[PDB]
């Protein structure tokens, strides 16, 4: 009645982009997260630094308490840990949502290489009115697997050069993060699954 | 121009699935007239158990429970099959009725909105082509989840008046209008399936 | 080797993105050429059909008028083969434009592969102020490259559709060309290039 | 050396006439797919004048038959301006083909009767500048023969597959054969005009 082994695929493709939807909004809610988390690291690296250009200097009505530059170090880099934890955690989700879809998008294209040499170089290339070409929907899900993985680089390439010191970097890391949003193509994810959008209601 | 062969297509998949529906309601009509002459063949042996002898246990008692029941269990599993394919049958129904949603959603816009809407066929915008599969769809809805109801209650009931009420309500089905009938051949007239 | 040894990719780089700034304009000064060439394919496919259901017509103003449905099917044909000539100038437009970008990104690559083990992994992922990561500006080469490669076996394809003759295929021939153009990434070379715009003037 | 000169003087005015032709048969063209569009937008009317059927269309029948009058005239005198433009040419061709007719009727005449033929430039006899003279221009008188058909019929019809067919024969000229182009550079080489 139909052609067989285009339908695995067809389904395969109607159970993968809803995951991408899902992962896109795990995705987005942990950069948001990010956001004040990284805005009072500055902060912090604010108070610190300058704390420790005054830790040397010897304000007389200070004097008075000299063991306070030590208690006061202490519950800032409390408060710096805590932030670190939390960052860790909107990291492993982020991890998360680049495992499930470099695994499901493998497992799609299992479902492809089934049936790689059975559907024929012309039924893919094919397109439909409102259903973009089957191999149009298998390339952009190979663009959003390298969106969310080189993406993830550089989330955890930056948030692993804070520990290496630098009292000034961590200070401008709000700066560069923002940065590497910008820098790829943050709107993207948003507009394969527009276009596509209309393959998956039948 | 395609919106036209999509909306005659949809004008006869909308009678194609009207046409298995009242073949299955004739299916599961026999099967429910069946649970029925089940319930009642069931009282009429308890009155012969009671014109029975007072010196016999449950001899044929406990045979007949239990074939009753198997019977009645393989019943239950035969109407519940002909409700199962009702609803997919709905299921295409919701498919049809969004079809058509999404062909006059792309005609709105073609004619801007300060013009005139011109008949998809001989006499027929596209919007009356949708207000028809919304109307059929929630017919056969409430139809469907009426026939569940009579189902599940068939072969829990044991009054007798109510469960003659359960197969008059399978058989006629009441939420089924019978201008259904009409407003299907107006569809097909229009299409250009039936001769004008 | 250099005091630095990324600067031998650098310079692979200031000088590969103009390279992809001059092919892209031929690129698209062939597409462009493409619009009216398709539209003369199905206006000329029109007029063949029409006037091929006119073989059993008697016009009497087709008096004394020798030869003119046989000359004028053979002159549609000429006119016809000529488009056809100029598309396949057009092909060999997109494929030299292909195969330029396709060997420049590979010789940058060479060039990397050369002090992958010498510049060190930090350098590359570090960005500067103007100009992005020295990573980005390989990975974002290798996305032009997928650009051009992918979309002129489309191009090709989609053009191979004049050997079936269909007079209703290529009627429908800019109505499909104009989908590949818009499914694909339009706004990517002219993109990539203004991100890099500040690292060619150093 | 006087009607050397004029040979090579009539083979640069075939040049430019030529160029006229084509140059005042695109504008005619851009006329006559008008003429077609009227055609076209009008059956496209009648329509609508079908659908929106109330006493109000037989009135805008009025409206759009005296504004496609009035347009169609207005085409008419267009295309006829072409027509017009195109047989000022011709005019100008049999000219161009009558002026060099009277060359070798002389030139063979000058030195008796066939005693020897003096080539006018290189190698081309005077006989071999009729040749091209007379194809060139019976090409011209037929092709402005039938785009005086094609103007007359083509606001008379309403046959789609004839209107286009109209409009193919006026686009790419069909009796100046596709080898015109050569025999006109196989003359201006001759004559010193195209450089060596």
């Amino acid at each position: 009645t139909q052609d067989r082994p285009l339908l695995a695929v067809q389904e395969a493709l109607k159970k993968c982009f809803p995951v991408v939807e899902e992962q896109q909004g795990l995705w987005q809610s942990a950069l948001r997260d990010c956001q004040p988390l990284l805005s009072s690291l500055s902060n912090l690296a604010e108070q610190l630094q300058a704390a420790q250009n005054l830790r040397f200097e010897d304000v007389p009505a200070l004097r008075a308490f000299p063991d306070l530059k030590e208690r006061l170090r202490r519950k800032q880099l409390v408060a710096g840990d805590i932030v670190l934890d939390k960052l860790g955690e909107r990291l492993a989700i982020l991890l998360k949502v680049r495992d499930m879809v470099s695994s499901h998008v493998e497992r799609v294209f299992q479902i492809y290489e089934q049936h790689a040499d059975t559907v024929g170089i012309d039924a893919v290339l094919q397109p439909s009115a409102v259903s973009p070409s089957v191999a149009d929907m298998l390339e952009w899900l190979q663009d959003i697997e390298r969106h969310y993985r080189k993406s993830y680089l550089k989330r955890k390439y930056l948030l692993s050069s804070i520990q290496w010191g630098d009292l000034a970097n961590i200070q401008a890391l709000p700066k560069a993060w923002d940065r590497i949003s910008k820098d790829e193509h943050q709107d993207l994810v948003q507009d394969i699954l527009l276009n596509v959008s209309f393959f998956l209601e039948e | 121009m395609v919106s036209a062969r999509k909306i005659k297509d949809n004008a006869a998949d909308w009678h194609n699935l009207i046409l298995k529906w009242e073949t299955l309601n004739d299916a599961g009509f026999t099967t429910a007239n069946n649970i029925a002459n089940l319930k009642i063949s069931l009282l009429n042996k308890d009155k012969i158990e009671l014109d029975s002898s007072s010196p016999a246990s449950k001899e044929n008692e406990e045979k007949v429970c239990l074939e009753y029941n198997e019977e009645l269990e393989k019943l239950c599993e035969e109407l519940q099959a002909t409700l199962d394919g009702l609803t997919k049958i709905q299921v295409k129904m919701e498919k049809l009725s969004s079809t058509t949603k999404g062909i006059c959603e792309l005609e709105n816009y073609h004619y801007g909105e300060e013009s005139k809407r011109p008949p998809l066929f001989h006499t027929w915008p596209t919007t009356h082509f949708y207000e028809v599969s919304h109307k059929l769809l929630e017919m056969y809805r409430k139809e469907l989840l009426l026939k569940r109801t009579v189902a599940k209650e068939l072969a829990h009931t044991g009054d007798p008046d109510l469960t003659l009420s359960y197969l008059s309500m399978w058989l006629h089905q009441p939420y089924v209008e019978s201008d259904s009938r009409l407003h299907l051949e107006s569809m097909l007239l229009e299409t250009g399936h039936r001769a004008l």
